[PDB]
């Protein structure tokens, strides 16, 4: 995987100029793939 | 920019080269190491394991039966089994052994050397054999006599089935070169000796008993062993590109 | 479950000095192959040693030390200015072989292509043009021309280099499905199918391919390509038994059978 | 006092499930890479479902059709789990599922006379591909619980030295010593799991390299017989029971 | 999660596409439909998000979640079993054989839609996403069949609708992920655009 | 307003170990699609579970990961020794696909170009030229000829280099006037027109025009040119329905209306 | 709310293995005699063998054919192990030892709609005997997975009041109330385990009491599912497979 | 030999960009030489 330690130095002035970033995390998908009012938790019935 | 001045080597491509290079693939995250038995760390871990000597290659013998050292009632004494150079990256029994392979996938080997012998005549079937080994200067010994004037072991035929002769690292330089190549090299001034055997007594049967038997040969290297400068093993070759 | 240890070592073992032994007690010299077990017997204790700081170093043998440098895998020209290689290490045996020389082994890989013009009679020619190589993973579309679409290569990754620059070279990770790549499968390639065709081949060991192209058309000469692998990082387990026929086939192991592998000498008592 | 004074004793027990294998002329046991079977860990686990381990029902000894030890014999083998596919619960969890884990455990047995003699190399190979025919037949491949004969032994099926198949967990059974070969082994592969219907990741070979010879009029007819158990196993992906 | 066009046949054109079919038996146990669960295989997953972003790699992993929606009249009735079939063999050919593998049991009512996890039971940490075969013999990777059968019957009142529909919707799980990048096969283009 | 936590996860989600449920209280399985919520029964509360510590990443998913690799763009030949190119990204499907997967985002970029010369035919010659690509912003004046004076791009950014050198690359900000670019508009470019013509477009997304030439003039021959992009440091917003039709226009999302995405198989209950 | 409230919600899920069963219209859930299975305490064993506890490859929801409640329906019933007797591991486990134990959940399925009426009475009786027949047939003391119609249901096969069966753990499948019956059986029997191939310990048994009508041009066919998991097993006396 | 003094600093995200690795040493070869169940020490008759 990616190393824990290496060179991170901008040569140049702009940021446009810095490498690729390095965090590729992913985030909680709940904005889109539930994007309700009311919580509907797992073990209960959606609707009533 | 920072002032640079590039030197000879620039732009050449050393199979042996160690640089660092971008990946094709750089976030690739790799499937996790998972617990398999037999891990390998160094080939100097297989080299010291016990693998078969093609002792008996001769016209007659073909397949499985070059595996067998012929052993049979003698009617005279002193009588020799077997000879072989100690050589274990030379054209010869050694060569499709273990240790063999892989000492001729490298150019130079150092020490001493397991050579282990398993008999498999009858329960019955006695005997008592001498192997020796004769450190180079000269040739391979002529007699009985003067092969024990080496390093040797007795081996009783027994319960305990096989018998263990240890060819010591003696030699002048602390390596040899694995090929005895003359013609160009002359590499013949690395020769390490030779290893005989000899019936010590004779080989003994009861009554209607099978006359002959068989010795099986191991070969292995010792925790001393060690090999340097590796080369393309000659045994691998092709013509044409595989289809 | 490991009841043997591995410490490990970074010089061979040394002698020690030793004398005479005259007893009924230790018996080093006699063993019992049937056991398994390779003999125990030491130098000192089968004859009298001296003392040998033996600094000997057992890097040259190492996984890292035997696997790391690079070998030929792939060498061909392009026809029509394209050419389609499958990733597979078995057209040519150097590397083949020493790859089989373990059962399973992780390791990333150093590519480099070196690659040159030759004409129709394969004469070679100082002609620097640019050449791309990309890599098409298994359910990416293959071009079918030097012109096609997906050489615009917006998500294959691809290299674009020129005969008149040094050799391309990039790192590949550890790409397997599987946990370690196998260099000897007895198995099938798919359930439902028994036919020798798909016996004795991992398909996750398959990669993709690499498609080549010259950039711009050549005027009836061709792209010469030659492709050299190198491991990098290696971990291996369970060592095989070493190849001791000709190879025959790229895709199997297939072999002529044999009477003898060393030449034969006129007797056994004849060193 | 074998322990005492460092020796391998050469009777042996070996208890499974609810079978016993005994011998008075063993060599010790060998256990493959040093490794005894152990069960998946968390770690290097994939398939999320709960597995099944049946435990006595498929962890004990199978014995397997007895071969005989021809003048002619060239050896015999049999590939693993492909031998006892068929046999008892172990054959049937095998087929019920689509994922299958386990080790073994392996004895040969092989017994003649102080008046015979004879040497067969008893070897447990890791991916043992039976490729000396440009399409290995699946008859050869998967040989069933009868095993398949050698055909090819020098250069053991695969294009390499019959001689170096020691750096395989390996025993003999030298006839003037032992009656018996008993092998350990841990589950090896590149995988977590695997089918039981596509692959084998072991392959039992039995093969004479010092012909059977005997006093004239001894007993001509010698057996050999392969008594194998399956140990710590698992198995993921229930469904129908389905076969190769 | 997105919609599966699953009912693709010759027969149905468009938004008929995404409706399983159903309708009242005069016989018991019959099945309703079949579907390899691979994600980024031709077929009814190739349009759908999750099918898409699949065929955009070389490989997956995890557990994917297949959820159906009935859309009958609030007076219609039913139950129905779908179940995941690991490899090894063919999709199951009766219901019998079905339920012996991972399976939910649906009964409609009041909530309109059912899950079926198909679970991550894989050999190896990650799959091809093709099962291409003639190059790669990729069919060694292939993932299983999700199959639906009649548990009991579709039922109704008179005069009403015979025949129904399901809507049938994918998505990953949270133990899914991707892996290599490749480009999608179903962008193309002959000449430059204008 | 966000009433939704998004939290960071660096791995895919582990597998706790379950047992069975015998209850009328949890339901996990019945779900209620109308509500236009994704399921949320998991794999735990579906079919007995064991225990798997999955470290699988989720790095090569991450807009960075995706986008992050040079596609190409542009590719054209020169003509009277000049081209002028308009920057926009729909002559080629690849990455303009890519693209359209987000509705809003904002990144950096990295311009490659490999340039090399052909002659009439279009048959590549080995011939080392230099060549000048220089960014016009709209309002400026773009050079009708090779030898005009805008070239002298006293204020035009340019880039000169040799088709003996290495492509060409140069990095540029996120430049438009807005605050993310827009692969998806809902309106017209200008007030007061309602025309076809007009609509789908965002005139900020489009920022200039790069006209190249080689310096001196080539003798009957051509430079032939390829830019490639690269997204980098990349934001985004709003995901889209991906492109399921074949695209025809360069500047439009028309397409041809079709019947079935997928191809027909015999029944739907035959796999 | 409904632990709160004391009452029991009409909805449920059952998850055993692979298997998830839901209904959305239940009537409670029995536990007959209000012990859930459990396993052979090691005071009331005699088998001294180690036993077999298969886990998930056997604890889970087995759908066997459906039956049709036709006009002239009298009822079916079918025996437990016997019907699951060839069935999955289950039925494996079964026929590959002398000696099992176990306890099940049944979950019988029949919808219809609002405009149908009818009731079924679902049961489950310890050591049910049809002996309505001077020789009782095999065909119809273990009729297997398929199960047998019903004859003699006034007597409830044995001689005894069909309206008495309440006495054993049941529910009813009223059709304007709910379209499902769960019920979960510990093992029961007169000695800690038994053979799987010559005794059942529990039959059920689905008896239209009220018939099946409803309103003109409404969907006739209406079938009964039965869909049930073993649970808490254990297996002794391994050998080869034996069935009845 | 190898030097005990020189850069090791890796200029690349993923580990798969580093040079060889530099351990190079070798383990105890008993689980391929001795993989017995019971030890047989080198001073005793191996069967008894
Ligand atoms: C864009 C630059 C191209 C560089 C080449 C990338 C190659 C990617 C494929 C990597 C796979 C290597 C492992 C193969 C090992 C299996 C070998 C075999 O069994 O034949
Ligand atoms: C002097 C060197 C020249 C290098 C090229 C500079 C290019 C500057 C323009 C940058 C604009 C890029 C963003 C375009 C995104 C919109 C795409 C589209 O909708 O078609
Ligand atoms: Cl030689
Ligand atoms: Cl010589
Ligand atoms: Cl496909
Ligand atoms: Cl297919
Ligand atoms: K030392
Ligand atoms: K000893
Ligand atoms: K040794
Ligand atoms: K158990
Ligand atoms: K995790
Ligand atoms: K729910
Ligand atoms: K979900
Ligand atoms: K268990």
């Amino acid at each position: 995987g990616s190393n824990i330690h290496y060179t991170n130095i901008n040569y140049y002035e702009n940021a446009a100029s810095n490498s690729l970033n390095k965090q590729d995390f992913t985030q909680d998908p709940e904005k889109f793939t539930r994007p309700v009012v009311d919580v509907m938790k797992e073990a209960a019935v959606p609707l009533k | 920019g920072i002032p640079t001045l590039y030197t000879p080597g620039s732009g050449q491509f050393l199979t042996t080269d160690d640089f660092q290079t971008p990946c094709m693939l750089p976030k690739f995250q790799p499937t996790p190491v998972i617990d398999i038995p037999g891990e390998v760390k160094n080939f100097l871990e297989v080299v010291q394991v016990e693998s078969l000597v093609e002792i008996n290659n001769v016209e007659s013998a073909e397949g499985v039966a070059r595996y067998r050292i012929p052993l049979n009632v003698q009617d005279a004494m002193d009588g020799q089994i077997m000879a072989l150079r100690v050589d274990p990256g030379i054209d010869g029994p050694m060569q499709s052994t273990l240790l063999g392979v892989f000492t001729r996938y490298y150019a130079q080997w150092s020490g001493s050397l397991d050579f282990t012998f398993m008999f498999c005549g009858t329960f019955m079937t006695t005997g008592k054999v001498i192997i020796a080994y004769t450190p180079p200067g000269g040739d391979q010994p002529t007699n009985r006599r003067q092969a024990m004037l080496g390093t040797h072991v007795v081996w009783d035929f027994g319960l305990q089935s096989s018998i263990t002769l240890v060819v010591p690292w003696i030699s002048s330089g602390h390596f040899r070169g694995t090929t005895l190549e003359n013609t160009i090299y002359k590499y013949r001034y690395y020769e390490a000796g030779y290893i005989t055997m000899w019936y010590q007594t004779n080989m003994v049967v009861p009554p209607n008993f099978p006359t002959t038997a068989s010795i099986l040969m191991f070969v292995a290297a010792q925790p001393n062993f060690s090999l340097r400068i590796l080369k393309d093993r000659p045994d691998i070759s092709q013509e044409g590109a595989l289809q | 479950g490991q009841v043997i240890k591995s410490a490990v070592r970074s010089t061979v073992e040394n002698t020690v000095q030793s004398t005479h032994s005259i007893t009924t007690e230790a018996t080093p010299a006699l063993q019992a192959a049937e056991t398994g077990a390779t003999s125990n017997a030491s130098d000192e204790s089968m004859i009298e040693t001296r003392n040998v700081v033996n600094t000997h170093g057992v890097a040259e043998t190492s996984l890292e030390a035997f696997y790391g440098r690079a070998g030929l895998v792939a060498m061909f020209s392009t026809d029509g200015g394209i050419y389609r290689w499958y990733i597979n290490f078995g057209e040519y045996v150097q590397l083949r072989a020493k790859l089989e020389l373990l059962t399973y082994a992780r390791f990333d890989m150093e590519f480099t292509i070196v690659a040159q013009v030759v004409n129709a009679q394969s004469k070679v020619q100082d002609f620097n043009v640019d050449y791309q190589v990309m890599f098409v993973p298994p359910g990416a579309s293959v071009p079918e021309n030097q012109d096609s679409y997906q050489w615009q290569s917006s998500c294959n990754p691809s290299v674009i280099s020129n005969t008149g620059l040094p050799p391309a070279r990039v790192s590949v990770p550890f790409m397997s499905s599987a946990n370690a790549y196998s260099f000897s499968y007895d198995g099938y390639t798919q359930f439902g199918d028994t036919s020798g065709s798909s016996y004795g081949i991992v398909p996750s060991n398959y990669l993709g391919m690499l498609v080549v192209r010259t950039c711009e058309d050549l005027d009836g000469t061709r792209l010469r390509v030659r492709v050299y692998a190198k491991p990098k990082h290696v971990k291996g387990w369970i060592p095989r038994s070493p190849r001791m026929t000709p190879y025959k086939s790229r895709y199997t192991g297939v072999y002529t059978d044999t009477t003898k592998f060393c030449a034969n000498r006129a007797r056994i008592t004849t060193a | 006092s074998a322990e005492a004074c460092g020796y391998s004793d050469r009777v042996a027990q070996l208890t499974l499930g609810n079978s016993t294998i005994t011998t008075q002329e063993a060599a010790n046991i060998v256990v493959g890479y040093g490794r005894w079977p152990t069960s998946l860990r968390d770690t290097d686990a994939t398939a999320v479902d709960k597995p099944t381990q049946p435990g006595v029902s498929a962890e004990r000894f199978y014995t397997l059709p007895s071969v005989q030890w021809t003048n002619s014999f060239k050896g015999h083998y049999w590939k693993l789990p492909d031998a006892l596919s068929e046999l008892g619960l172990f054959g049937q969890n095998l087929q019920f599922h689509y994922l299958y884990r386990g080790g073994w455990v392996i004895h040969v047995q092989c017994n003649a006379t102080k008046f015979h003699q004879g040497t067969l190399l008893v070897v447990a190979t890791p991916e043992h591909k039976i490729q000396s025919a440009e399409s290995p037949a699946f008859a050869r491949t998967n040989p069933g619980e009868q095993g398949a004969a050698y055909q090819f032994p020098f250069t053991f099926e695969d294009g390499t030295a019959l001689g170096n198949a020691l750096i395989y967990p390996h025993q003999w059974v030298n006839l003037r010593t032992n009656n018996s070969a008993t092998l350990v082994l841990p589950y090896v592969n590149a995988l977590p799991m695997d089918s039981g219907i596509r692959h084998n990741n072991w392959t039992l070979s039995v093969i004479p390299i010092v012909p059977l010879e005997y006093a004239a009029g001894a007993t001509t007819y010698v057996p050999i017989t392969v008594t194998i158990a399956p140990m710590c196993t698992e198995y993921n992906g229930l469904r129908a029971a389905v076969t190769q």
